[PDB]
Parts: C-alpha cells; structure tokens; sequence
RNA sequence: UUGGUAUUAAUUGCAUAGGAGAUAUACCUGUUCCCAUGUCGAACACAGAAGUCAAGUCCUAUUGCGCUGGAAGUACUUGGGGGUUGCCCCCUGGGAGAUAAAGACGAUGCCAAGU
RNA sequence: GCGGUCGCCUCCUAAAGAGUAACGGAGGCGCUCAAAGGUUGGCUCAGAUUGGUUGGAAAUCAAUCGUAGAGUGUAAAGGUAAAAGCCAGCUUGACUGCGAGAGCUACAACUCGAGCAGGUAGGAAACUAGGACUUAGUGAUCCGGUGGUACCGCAUGGAAG
RNA sequence: AUUGGAGGUAGAGCACUGUUUGGGUGAGGGGUCCGUCUAGGAUUACCAAUCUCAGAUAAACUCCGAAUGCUAAUACACAU
C-alpha cells in the first residue's frame, strides 16, 4: 500500500531474523498493543487490509495506530527462469518482525472493544501477537 | 574632519542618556559604508556594468572592484564571473570624508521626503539604505547620467543597539 | 545483463607489524590509501601514503592530538 | 591532442618525453634541466 | 590609501562652496575636499547658500506647502 | 561588525601552523618570535625545560627603543651562547619576516646564531 | 597579578555572574618612515602610547548545556551439550551497548617581571 | 544456443588481519593539468537568518549564526582545518644517478622507499621538492623507426650492417 | 597461558547519511464576504516552510562497541 517515496537502493538483501525485538518493544502512543511472539515478513497490503477492518469494528476512534513502516523492497522471480543471470523485480514493500515486537497502538479504546478488530487482525496477520496493556 | 569633534562632544551627553556611561574611550561608534551596484544584469554584455564601475570610480570612494557570485545561477547562466556590480567597502576617516554628503548634500539634494528608512533593522546596531538615481555630487555626476545604474548604502555601528544607532545617524543630518 | 561483471580487484590493506617490533629502517608499517593512523618520528608517509619507518626500534602506538599515531621509539 | 618530446641544444637531439597541452595551449614548452654533464643545468627545448 | 591612487581623488579646480563645506585636495567631490576657505582656490558660492534645510522637509520647517488638505475637497458655498 | 578577531590567538594559530616546519626542539632549542603591541620576548625552548627566558621588552626589563633596536633580545641571544647552543632553532610564529621580527632575527644572525 | 611556553585533550569547552587593569597584556593614536591593500593604517607594517577595562584577556563563582562516567542486570558469544530445527534451549567461560549511580566551570610542569 | 561479458580503479558481498566466491549489488575509468604540479606567504567553507533600488528561490552587498551540514580537476571509497580546501609571488624537482631497506606474491609484474652523490629549485635561513589529496586514466616479446653511441665491424682498412 | 596491538562483525541506538509514526510548531498554496486604483482581511482546509517532543527504521547509517579470531613479545609445553 503506502510506499517509501524515495529509496537509495531499490534492491536489498533478504536480511536475517534472529531472536528478539530491537526497539519499539513497548506500547508508546496507545493504550493497548499486541506483542509479536513470532517473526515474519509482513506485507503492506495485509497490514492496511487489517486496518480497514479496524475501521469497521473500531468505528469512531482517533489515534489507534500500527507502529512499523514497511521498509523492505522485497523481490521475487518468475516462471521458467533459470538460476541467476541477474536479479529480478521489486514487487513491493515489507517490514521485518522480531519476537517481542509491539505493533499496535490504541487510543480511546474500551476493554471490551480492545480485543475485537484486534482479534480479526489475529486472522489478518501471519504472526502470533497477543493482547498487551501498558 | 569636522564631525569627529561635534560627534564626540555632542554624544558625551548621549553617552549618559543612552546605554553606557563611564566607558569614555569606548562608547558606541560608526564603522563604515558599503556602496554597490549589485544589479546582477551582467549576462547582457557585462560592459554596461563596466561603465557602472566607472560610476563607482565616478562616485569615487576607492578603487571600484567587483565580486563573484558563489554559484552561477541557472536562471542567469552567468558562469560565475567577476563583474556583477561594484564594491566599495569604504571605511574610517574616509567615511568622515564622506558623511557630509549624506547629511548636508546628498538626500537634501534629491529632496525625496527626508528618505525614511525605519524598516532598516539589521538586528544589531546596523542600518541599511538604498538609492535609485544619483544626481548627487555636483560637477561630477552629469553628462553620463542617462540612466543611473543604482547604488546601495549601508551604515554600521560598532554597537549592537539599533535605536541608539538611530540616534547615532539621526543624531546628525537625516530624520526618518 | 547486470552491468555488474564489472569487477574490483581487492588488495591487502591493514597492518604489518603493529606492535613494538624491531622493524627495519625504511620498512613498511601500515598500508594506507587513506590515513587512519598518523605519523611520527623515524616514520615517513609514503608515495603510496602508507607509513614507512626510517630508523629501527619499537613502533608502539600513541594517542597524540586526540588521534591515532605511530612513531618509532628506538631500542 | 597531446604528444611531444623534449629536445635540448645537443642532448642527443632529445632529452625528455612529455605532452603537456599540445592542443589546449599550443605555444611552446621551455624547461631548464640537467644534461649528460649534470652538475650544471641548461635551458631546454621541445621536439 | 593605495600608493599613487590611479583611481580618483582627482582635483577639479572648483569649490564645494557652502553647507557642503569643503574646499580642495587630492579629492574630487562632496564631503572630501578640505576644511578652510580663507585662501580660496576658487571662492565658496557656486553651489548653494542654504543648508541641509535646503531639503524641503524642513525649511523653516517647510510649512509653506501648507495650506493644503482641507479645501480638499469641499469648504465652499456653491450648489 | 563585531571587532577584529584577536591577533594573539591568530598568531598562536599561525604559530601552530608554522611550528611543524620549525621543531627539533631538543639539542636545538627555539628562540621565539613574539610581538606585543609594545615589545617582544626572548626565550629558547627545547622539550619542556626551555632553559632561559627573559623579557628584553616593555615590562620593566627592556632596551630603551627596543622597537627597531639591535638589542631586541641580542643579549639573550648571546646568553644562548652562554648556554652552549648556538646554531639552533629560531621561530617564525604568526609573523612576517619583515617587521620588528627582522630586527631580532637579523640581529641574532649578527649575534652568531643562525636564522 | 600577569605574560610567555609546553603537556594532559573537549572530566578540560561553552553559557551565566562578579572582579582586575595601575605589574603587564590589551584596547588604542597617527601614517611619517619600512610595509602597506584584487580597495583599506580593514589587515599588515611602522612610529607613539594621548585616552581606556568598553571589548579581548585573566581570575573567581555557578552543572544551564555540551564533556567524561560505570554498574547491577542484560544483548551477543568461545568451548561443550541437547531438542521440533529457515530454529530454540542449556552448561561453562567471556562480556557489551544502552543505561548509568556520578564526576565535571580543567589540571601539570617549564621563565621574565607589582610574582 | 540468444543476449551479455571477457581489461584496470573504487564500496558492499567478506564473515571485525588479510583472502575472496556467482551471468551478485553499485559505479566507473580507458583523462586532464607547464599549471589543479613543486615551493613560499596569506585565507576559511557550504548553508541558515536579518536588512537593503531594479529583485529571483539564489544573482550582488552588509550584518549575524555557522566544524566544515562545502570544497577537494575528473565516479566511489578513505582521508581532509598545522589543511588535501581557497588566493597570491617565486616557480619548473612532474631532477639525474641511484638506492639500503622493505612490503605484495606462481611468474611476469606491482606497492613504496631511508639515505647518498651530482648539481638544482624555491624558501631570509631553516625547511621542502623524484607529480596531482591516494587510488581508474593501460597492456608481453618480436619487427620496423627516431636520435646519440669510448662497441663490433667478418684477411685488411673503411664502408655496409 | 599472560601482556601488547590492530580490526567495527554480531549486537545495539540514531551521534551523522537514509526512510518514517504520531504530537506541537507555522508563511503559503483552494472554499464566506469588502473585492478586482482594490491588493486582499480571509474560514477550518492537505502538507501545517523548518524545527521540537516522544516512536522507530538499514548491506552499501555508525557517536559506540564486543565476545571470538589474527598478529607481536614473553612464559611454559613440545617437536619441529
């Protein structure tokens, strides 16, 4: 969805995925959060795809946030192409996940409301987050 | 000079009224002028500006030098270049060879509503000024003023006091 | 294509002795196309802008000038 | 562009080899150096 | 100073007569020339006899422009 | 508009520029190049134990017209010969070679020291 | 009270506040002399030191800021070992960064003089 | 197979000495400069803000702030203020003959180089100077030129070569 | 094995170069009307010109900075 508007290196490496959260490992500008107890390569369409559902349940609230920005120009290859002879096409944008990653900020949110579209994002994220307070 | 003496002895009261008393050797004091065409305009030939350098040798502060712009403007393609508008950068007792023009000749010649420039706030006790034409300085100006190519006039005190600078120039010659 | 079969030939950068050794007069100290360390007595900066000795002796390091240095202390 | 040598008065008719600006400047190169009897300079010339 | 100023200060044989208040030196105009008139290369009259108050913002305060302003645009008994 | 930046810091600035062309302090100590507004010092300095120093200058240990004197410190220059260091390091500092620098400089060159 | 010189290197510099000018330094006076200037006593230089602590300076005080500064614990990890492994856990030895309790408005010599 | 590539310099990939894998990433260079080189002597940038006739976002100016947030002839890297940055004078050391000592490593190569001599060139002297801030800017032998050449010169001299 | 150096890797935080979440901060650029001597004062609107505060973010970020290893000397052990 939302794209880093300027990039000095349009290809990256695949990176790594080790251990524990780096920073932003607590809830900063929300009341509620969802700890990523796992680690994957979450895709921007999947994230905002959760976020309109978060508008659907979470109808009239303000500063309810996701935390990350998708930083990674993730790149796949095609059908029948052999191994190498160049590197392929930047299909889109992804952010990394670590274990212990807080991802969500929630403001103006009730406790009973504070599990629901969140609980849909349990079905809209490929990671195992859970409910977190401050 | 003449305004050395009437300067110091006429500011000995304004010493006490304004900021510092008892700093009797070092009170606020003027510094210099700079007098420049600064027109830009060099891209046509630069030679008409090289008669503005004879306009600055004509007003005759000192040797009419010129400056090079740091970057050469794409909207003006001038390729940095030394002719841009003239430079003096005149100071001291030569200023005191220059101010009686300013207070009893120059703007009292051009008669343009006592030349109010209260906008000239340079932050710290300095004061800008400009001019469009100069029919100033008799028997020097005429027969080449078919267009005065301009000049700018910036006075500067040693003091950082803007209003005491207003009382320092406007002490003598020019109200604003 | 890639335009990336364009190649760089790496070469040896770094230290030679680095620790107080009785390094020969006029012998190589530290290869530098770019100076991290900075010279001293009995030490020349090269045409290759390395550090090269002039007189034997211990070649320990010094934090002069808030900066990294090599002279050669004799004996 | 740029290719020249350097002669002298005798020097075996040629002493140095340099090209400095044979298309930009295009006047003359005049360089005093040492001859085969170095220990004294002479003023030196161009091919 | 430069040495041997090939720029100006050149002496036109004239006078910076009264209330420009200058005489003649290696000098060319205005506020520069000298301070005396009691020997007189030429004599001090040719420019002007009235001072910086020759500026008509203050010439006996220069209220000779008055009267103007309130007869603009009507103090009259016509119509 | 402020003032002139101070000559002492600018001549220790240029002095720090020049000093690397100068040093060799042990076994050839340095006689200074100084100026006051008034009158200039005299000192020969190896590594830190810069054995002798004197005024030869306007603070109460002076020649009379030390400005363009011969004795702008030639006494202390001969005192370098009283040490036994006589063709040694002489400074320049943040200084022209032309001014009153040249008085003590060329006068020490008359006093049997070098440059 | 200085001034000069090194060394330590931003615990050392800044900012604020006060003092000191008479030892001195400094500010400065003029352009004459040498030297002056892409111009100009600006700068530099020469000559004097009128006036002067206004500024620089130097001293003192302040943690306002920068500077320095750990920890305990902890990331990471040798070697070894185990388990579902794009992995994780455990033993032992190492051990950060961040923090961070705190220091900090320098300190040490080297010369002429109100010392 | 097509395509591309086949040389050399720079950074990652390089795994905290080096070493470096792929049709891996990123760039290039296949030069200029008798002055952008040497030397001496000075200077500090870019940019921000104010204020000023032509006026612009910058022409210019002045002021204030300003560790380089510029520049460094030429991409990138490192380095860079005692400046390698910038400007003036001298200036032709971008000398000759070398070269201890080294480094790098199949070899060929390649990277330097203390110091000395012969005189030099600046610089008062000291001091510096065997290209450029360092690194692309370049290729093996032959063969034929160019000049010099105490060398040989086919019995003998010369000449040819 | 101890001492000596060197390396910036992992990690981290952001000290710079990059990207970026909020909150504050603001010309301006488009919505009344007075209104084209007459420009405008504007209304709110997107970024709010920076900067400020937290929040991050990286192979071609590093103010830092390992543990490992490499090298020098020494020690002890060996035999190369």
């Amino acid at each position: 969805m939302l794209v880093p508007k300027r990039v000095k290196h349009r290809r990256e490496f695949r990176g790594k995925m080790r251990g524990y959260a780096k920073g932003g490992d607590t809830v900063s500008f929300g009341e509620y959060g969802l700890q990523a107890t796992t680690s994957h390569w979450i895709t921007n369409r999947q994230i905002e795809a959760a976020r309109i559902a978060m508008t659907r349940y979470m109808k009239r609230n303000g500063q309810v946030w996701i935390k990350i920005f998708p930083h990674k120009s993730y790149t796949a290859k095609a059908i029948g192409v052999r191994m190498g002879s160049g590197k392929g096409a930047p299909e889109g944008w992804v952010a990394p996940v670590k274990r212990g990653v807080v991802m969500f900020e929630l403001g103006g949110v009730d406790e009973a409301t504070a599990r629901e579209a969140l609980r849909l994002a349990s079905h809209k994220l490929p990671v195992k987050t859970k409910f977190v307070k401050r | 000079n003449r305004l050395k003496e009437k300067y110091t002895n006429e500011v000995v009261p304004a010493l006490t009224e304004q900021f510092n008393y008892t700093s009797i050797m070092a009170v606020p004091k003027v510094d210099k002028i700079v007098i420049n065409m600064g027109v830009g305009d060099a891209v046509n030939n630069s030679k008409n500006l090289d008669k503005a350098v004879a306009e600055l040798a004509l007003i005759s502060g000192q040797k009419p030098l010129i400056t090079k712009a740091k970057k050469s403007v794409a909207a003006f393609r001038l390729r940095e270049g030394m002719p841009i508008g003239a430079k003096v950068t005149l100071r001291g007792e030569r200023m005191f060879e220059f101010l009686d023009k300013l207070v009893t000749v120059s703007l009292p010649r051009v008669r343009d509503f006592h030349g109010v420039s209260n906008k000239a706030f340079d932050g710290r006790g300095n004061y800008t000024l400009g001019v469009k034409e100069q029919l100033i300085f008799p028997e020097i100006n005429y027969d080449d003023v078919d267009k005065v190519r301009g000049m700018d006039i910036v006075i500067v005190t040693t003091a950082n006091t803007d209003e005491e600078s207003r009382e320092l120039l406007a002490k003598l010659g020019m109200p604003f | 294509s890639t335009s990336n079969g364009r190649d760089s030939q790496a070469k040896r950068l770094g230290a030679k002795a680095s620790d107080g050794e009785l390094v020969s007069g006029g012998s190589i100290l530290f290869r530098q196309r770019g100076t991290h360390i900075h010279p001293g007595t009995n030490v020349g900066r090269g045409g290759d802008d390395t550090l090269f000795a002039k007189i034997e002796g211990t070649v320990k390091f010094e934090m002069k000038r808030g900066k990294k240095h090599v002279s050669v202390y004799p004996v | 562009l740029r290719k020249a040598g350097l002669a002298c008065t005798v020097c075996g008719s040629r002493n140095y080899t340099l090209n400095l600006s044979s298309v930009a400047k295009e006047k003359r190169v005049e360089v005093k150096k040492f001859c085969r009897t170095c220990g004294k300079h002479t003023l030196h010339k161009e091919t | 100073m430069k040495q041997n100023i090939h720029p100006n200060y050149q002496p036109v044989v004239f006078m910076d007569t009264t209330t420009g208040y200058k005489f003649l030196t290696g000098s060319t105009k205005g506020s520069k020339e000298t301070v005396e008139w009691e020997d007189g290369n030429t004599y001090p009259l040719i420019r002007v006899e009235i001072s910086s108050d020759s500026h008509p913002f203050y010439t006996g305060r220069q209220k000779f422009q008055a009267a103007d302003g309130r007869i603009a645009r009507f103090e009259k008994k016509y119509g | 508009m402020i003032s002139k930046p101070d000559k002492n810091k600018l001549r220790q600035k240029r002095h720090t520029r020049v000093r690397g062309k100068i040093s060799g302090t042990t076994e050839t100590p340095r006689l200074n190049v100084f100026r006051s507004n008034t009158n200039i010092y005299a000192q020969v300095i190896d590594d830190v134990t810069g054995t002798t120093l004197a005024s030869a200058s306007s603070l109460k240990l002076t020649g009379t017209k030390t400005e363009q004197a011969a004795e702008v410190g030639k006494l202390v220059a001969e005192a370098a010969k009283a040490k036994g260091v006589e063709e040694v390091v002489f400074d320049r500092g943040g200084y022209l070679y032309h001014g009153r620098v040249a008085a003590l400089a060329t006068a020490a060159r008359e006093a049997g020291l070098k440059f």
